[PDB]
């Protein structure tokens, strides 16, 4: 899936189809989690629901600012070494972003892994592409990911930018030089998420080991206005002995083999016909906001109804912002 | 000829699509059923004019659609043996000469076109085309031909031509 | 033969020029008998004059070793032993495109980037100027691919080859846009039969290649003559004789003053070859023999190599016009041409005969130790060359040629491939509809000096060329779908134009045949060059070129392109020149309104669009004091002689800018049109308004 990132393209970034490089980075991965299945071995978090929402009773929690980004586990191996993998297991070869060992300068980290997202920013109304470094899963080989969220917290800021950061104010580093800003999102304890509210939503994050594949612990929040779910849309005429053959415009979700839904085609929904429609919610009805040139497929149809768990047992605005208050008393 | 007559047609309603409004949508299920269509007796079905009359609706025993007769003013078209029509070329071949009126293809055979009228490949436009290219006949002309025969061939008429009468060709 | 004492395979080659001819181009009176007719000599065991005996003796019993082989045990050996072999054709149609591709590394850029005698590039990609080349005997076209895909479409070929088998696959020209490339086949053009002996195909070819070139001819010839010999390889040099020298009057035929020749060809043993190669060597400033490594080390496969046409070449290429002729009448006769220059002649050339001995004995002792090294790989299949892979990487590096695979293009959609071509560009700015120029909107044309106009024969939409016949345009609304292109027209891929679609009538009334052209209006993208950024003009210019390099002479049954003839709209007087009352094909015998072209076609007009070249703040002024138009700052109130870079209206800007001056019912632009609307412009109007702000 060859778009690095959609927004811009990148100095240096490059997709890996080699054949002995590729199956080698991706093994290291699987390696580095512990991790099971095929595919992306990544923690994946899941949608708060009026049922989630009591874990953050239950134990410690962080909190930070979800943007839209891409997500990325960035792979540190060595000098040229650093590489990039997809929620696809796409892996992207970087080139001149570099990673001095915070001991030795002049050596290189290796066998680390990192968790992140690529962001696009703006300053001067053009776009500058930034890595957020939100998790930590291996630093020379050691586990860092079964230590606590604090301390992969605090790893990642002395392992992995302070070096950086050293590197640049002796001009070893010329920011310049590299593809990307590189920085960790930074998170807040509980009590804090009052003050805070291109950012989308909140993230729930808990003190616990990193653990690959679906958290149920780990809470993404969106506002339920943002809601979306992307089907592919298809007109047919549908009249047979039906007296007005009107077109009906039909959603279709992955690995559904049936209609998800409906939605009413307007005479501008029409050319959008085979390609990715992205939809709102609003009044028991699906909306057209935009097209995406992104995605030749829907999203995972239980992508979808953990979509419409979401907006008919909805956790509101205001919902969240009490149960916060109350348990920082 | 272009035609503006009366025209009656059983439209077939499911209770599904009664609505509140029921006549508009019988209106609409006539605008979509009839208009560009072709019969045999009547012709190219152009569009209908103006819905006169709607009948009373017979609940057919058994089933449960309720069915209308419609008398409604239409303008269609209907092809003649021998009627002299206003044409555009579209193709000119070797065997023959596609034109068209309305959306009728009419194909002129060579052989019933006359002999000072030959083809011509060597043209940048393959054309019909005479010794003194005084008379030169090519794609998107303007022209006339005399209707021998029509044959119609899947709901709709296709028609055969001719220029071997006086005053036919170019306009 | 001990082949082991080869030098290690290397990506460097070395080349040998002849001397530089000092003697004068010889005329008809010195040439007058130097057309040696004997008997038809079969034999090449005896041609020694330029080649050492043992040596010619050695190869020939190095080839016939092979008579005895399967072909295929032959093959297998033969791909095994050559240290160059797996570089084939990379992402090209064959191998022979990287032929060019390295002899084009090798001769300095030369050919795709030829140059004056004081080393400037005759060819500026910015100006409207084209890369003229020929490709002849050259089917199936992979030379001409690598050229046309290393210059994109600032290059325009002219093909002949034999019609069959072997004809020119431009279907498969994937990697280049075969638009660009023009077939012609000698007498008849398309229907020719593209023999390259018979002296009709090269007339009609000559007079052709001419006329496409502002007749000076092509800046490079490029060769590549060769046929079946299978049970007779010994013979190749004799059997082919008639090609090399149809290939060489050629060049002399249609390569332009100080213009360039490459040909191949096989052994040079006989006085006829060796003669054919002197005559060169006169015509042009420097000749050379080379074999690329990317020639098969084992095969007789050479080519000459010849940089600077000189001028007064006439003499030669009319007596090779008169050898061709001879050898025709003399065809399967026991009598041949033998001689085309006599042996004291070449001989008395000490310094050339000196070359063309060592020439071809270094090939002889090169190629008797290929054919060698192949027999050793026949009896020892153990036996490789472990550096083809190392070797293939490093002479791909060398000549700047991708590592990438032949890929059929692929098909994007004309939707998907506008979005690229734009390269996130505003969609908004292909709606934007024209101002309509009347009473309320004629101040608008000020000043006069920054416009352009021309006449437009129907509503204006884009068009998108995916290659050949994929043709698509669209109406610039996003509502609107691609629509195929209904005509008989090929364009190269990654094309984006401003176009409308032009009938063009030739006669009048029943003898009128109206034939529909594409009228291009305006430029963005050019076989993957962008021009969007260029001046309107400039773009034009470049514009001009394209409709040229895509056009297709020999091909009547095809639809025209068009470049519009732009005005100064200081000069729009000169449009109703030639607006003439016409009478059409359906008209009832009415005149209509036609504007008469270049040629001897007109269109039905619908208006005039009046197009902006000069950005804001600049505006061009004229100067009473130095008679020439000036460029004036309206915000910093500088002045200048000289086109400013900020000056220069983009694509853009043209169109967003643009005004349209319809001619409608009740609008007089012609004389004999009556009655005039009051509330419409007339030609009187328009023409008063520009002459009162020309000053």
């Amino acid at each position: 899936g060859a778009i690095f990132l959609e927004g811009v393209t990148v100095k240096g970034v490059t997709q890996v189809t080699t054949q002995p490089k590729l199956g080698e980075v991706q093994q290291k991965c699987h390696q580095f989690c512990g991790w099971e299945g095929s595919g992306f071995p990544g923690a994946q978090p899941v949608s708060m629901d009026k049922q989630n929402i009591k874990l953050l009773d239950l134990k410690p929690y962080k909190v930070s600012w979800k943007a839209d980004g891409t997500r990325y586990m960035m792979l540190i191996d060595g000098t040229n070494e650093v590489f990039m993998i997809d929620r696809d297991n796409s892996v992207f070869h970087v080139s001149n972003l570099e990673f001095p060992f915070r001991k030795d300068l002049r050596m290189h980290l290796s066998n680390t892994l990192l968790d992140g997202e690529m962001i696009i920013d703006r300053v001067n109304g053009q776009a500058v592409p930034r890595y957020l470094i939100y998790d930590i899963i291996k630093f020379n080989s050691q586990p860092v990911g079964d230590c606590d969220f604090n301390v992969r917290l605090q790893c990642i800021e002395r392992e992995i930018i302070s070096p950086r950061h050293e590197k640049m104010k002796t001009g070893l580093i010329d920011k310049t030089q590299e593809p990307f800003s590189v920085r960790n999102k930074p998170f807040f304890d509980i009590c804090t998420s009052r003050k805070l509210l291109e950012m989308d939503g909140l993230i729930f994050q808990p003190t616990g080991k990193y653990k690959p594949g679906r958290c149920d612990d780990i809470l993404k929040w969106k506002p339920p206005s943002l809601n979306s779910v992307d089907f592919r849309l298809k007109i047919t005429r549908m009249g047979g002995e039906g007296l007005l053959p009107q077109n009906v415009g039909l959603l279709y979700v992955g690995g559904y083999e049936r209609p998800f839904a409906q939605i009413k085609v307007t005479k501008e929904l029409k050319q959008y016909d085979n390609k990715i429609i992205e939809c709102k919610f609003e009044n028991n009805s699906w909306v057209f906001m935009r097209q995406r040139t992104d995605k030749s497929f829907p999203n995972a149809y239980n992508t979808a109804m953990a979509v419409c768990n979401s907006i008919s047992n909805p956790v509101t605005k205001e919902m969240l912002f009490e149960f916060i208050d109350r348990c920082t008393a | 000829m272009f035609y503006h007559i009366s025209l009656e047609h059983e439209i077939l309603l499911h209770p599904r699509y009664f609505g509140p409004n029921l006549l508009n949508t019988v209106k609409q299920k006539l605008f979509t059923e009839v208009e560009g269509t072709c019969t045999g007796k009547y012709g190219f079905v152009i569009a209908v004019t103006t819905i006169d009359n709607i009948g009373a609706g017979v609940i057919q025993p058994g089933r449960g659609f309720v069915l209308y007769p419609v008398k409604y003013k239409a303008i269609v078209f209907r092809p003649f043996k021998g009627e002299v029509v206003d044409a555009v070329v579209t193709q000119v071949n070797k065997v023959g000469l596609f034109t068209e009126i309305g959306p009728m293809s009419c194909f002129i055979s060579r052989h019933s076109i006359p002999s000072e009228m030959e083809f011509d490949p060597n043209s940048n436009p393959p054309c019909y085309k005479t010794m003194d290219e005084d008379i030169v006949i090519q794609q998107d002309d303007e022209i006339r031909l005399k209707i021998v025969g029509t044959r119609v061939d899947k709901n709709d008429i296709f028609a055969i031509g001719s220029l071997m009468d006086d005053y036919l060709g170019l306009v | 033969v001990d082949w082991r004492d080869e030098p290690e395979p290397s990506a460097c080659e070395q080349v040998s020029w002849f001397p530089e001819c000092t003697t004068e181009i010889p005329d008809t009176q010195e040439m007058s008998d130097w057309m040696v007719v004997g008997k038809r000599k079969m034999i090449i065991e005896d041609e020694t004059e330029f080649c050492g005996e043992e040596l010619l003796h050695s190869v020939l019993q190095c080839k016939s070793v092979f008579d005895v082989l399967d072909g295929e045990e032959m093959r297998r050996a033969r791909t095994r032993a050559n240290p160059y072999e797996m570089i084939r054709g990379v992402f090209f149609l064959n191998r022979a495109a990287m032929k060019m591709a390295n002899m084009d590394f090798v001769f300095d850029r030369m050919f795709t980037n030829p140059r004056d005698s004081y080393g400037k590039p005759l060819v500026k990609d910015r100006e409207a100027e084209l890369l003229y080349f020929a490709d002849v005997c050259a089917g199936p076209g992979g030379f001409s691919e690598y050229v046309l895909w290393r210059k994109k479409w600032h290059a325009k070929g002219f093909g002949m080859t034999l019609k069959g088998p072997n004809d020119f696959k431009l279907e498969d020209f994937y990697s280049a846009s075969s638009e660009l490339f023009e077939p012609y086949y000698g007498e008849g053009g398309i229907d020719g039969d593209g023999d390259i002996t018979r002296p009709e195909n090269i007339s009609a070819f000559r007079n052709f290649v001419l006329d496409n070139t502002d007749r000076k001819g092509v800046h490079f010839l490029m060769a590549d003559g060769g046929f079946s010999v299978e049970g007779q390889e010994n013979l190749q040099e004799i059997l082919s004789k008639q090609l090399l020298l149809c290939q060489f009057l050629m060049a002399l035929s249609i390569v332009r003053t100080g213009g360039h020749f490459i040909c191949k060809t096989f052994d040079l043993f006989t006085p006829f070859s060796v003669g054919l190669v002197y005559l060169l060597y006169c015509c042009f400033e420097r000749v050379c023999l080379f074999k690329p490594i990317t020639s098969r080390p084992a095969n007789s496969e050479r080519y000459v190599v010849c940089k600077g046409l000189k001028v007064g070449i006439d003499d030669v290429r009319d007596y090779l016009f008169a050898v061709n002729i001879k050898l025709n009448q003399l065809r399967n006769t026991d009598s041949d041409v033998n001689l085309v220059v006599p042996l004291e002649v070449i001989k008395g050339d000490h310094e050339f005969t000196d070359y063309m001995i060592r020439s071809n004995e270094s090939h002889c002792s090169l190629q008797i130790k290929a054919l060698a090294k192949i027999h050793a790989f026949v009896q020892d299949t153990t036996l490789s060359e472990p550096r083809q892979a190392e070797i293939r990487k490093e002479c791909l590096r060398l000549w700047g040629i991708p590592d990438q695979a032949r890929v059929a293009p692929s098909s994007s959609d004309p939707k998907s491939k506008f979005f690229e071509l734009i390269q996130g560009t505003e969609i908004d700015i292909f709606s934007y509809k024209p101002t309509l120029l009347t009473s309320k909107t004629l101040e608008k044309i000020r000043p006069v000096f920054d416009y352009r106009c021309m006449v437009s024969g129907s509503e204006q939409k884009f068009l998108i060329g995916l290659g050949k016949s994929q043709i698509y345009t669209w109406d610039g609304r996003q509502s609107d779908r691609w629509i195929k292109l209904d005509l008989k027209t090929e364009l190269p891929r990654d094309t984006l134009l401003s176009v409308e679609i032009v009938h063009e009538l030739k006669g009048e009334g029943k003898a009128q045949r109206k034939i529909s052209a594409i009228h291009i209006l305006d430029v963005l993208v050019l076989n993957g060059t962008d021009v969007r950024e260029q001046h309107f003009n400039q773009r034009i210019q470049l514009a001009e070129k394209f409709v040229k390099a895509v056009s297709k002479p020999s091909r009547p049954d095809m639809n025209p392109i068009r470049v519009k003839e732009v005005y100064r709209l200081e000069e729009m007087e000169k449009i109703f020149v030639r607006l003439e009352m016409k009478i059409i094909k359906g008209s009832s015998g009415t005149p209509k309104l036609s504007y008469t072209g270049r040629d001897d076609r007109h269109f039905v007009p619908m208006g005039l669009y009046i197009v902006r070249t000069v950005n804001e703040p600049w505006t061009m002024g004229f100067s009473k004091s130095f008679k020439k138009k000036f460029f004036y700052n309206k915000k910093t109130k500088d002045s200048t002689f000289d086109l400013p870079a900020d000056s220069i209206a983009p694509f853009h800007i043209c169109y967003y800018g643009r005004l349209f001056w319809e001619w409608g019912d009740g609008i007089r632009v012609h004389d004999s049109q009556k009655p005039q609307d009051q509330d419409k412009l007339s030609k009187e109007d328009v023409l008063s308004f520009i002459q009162m702000h020309r000053a």
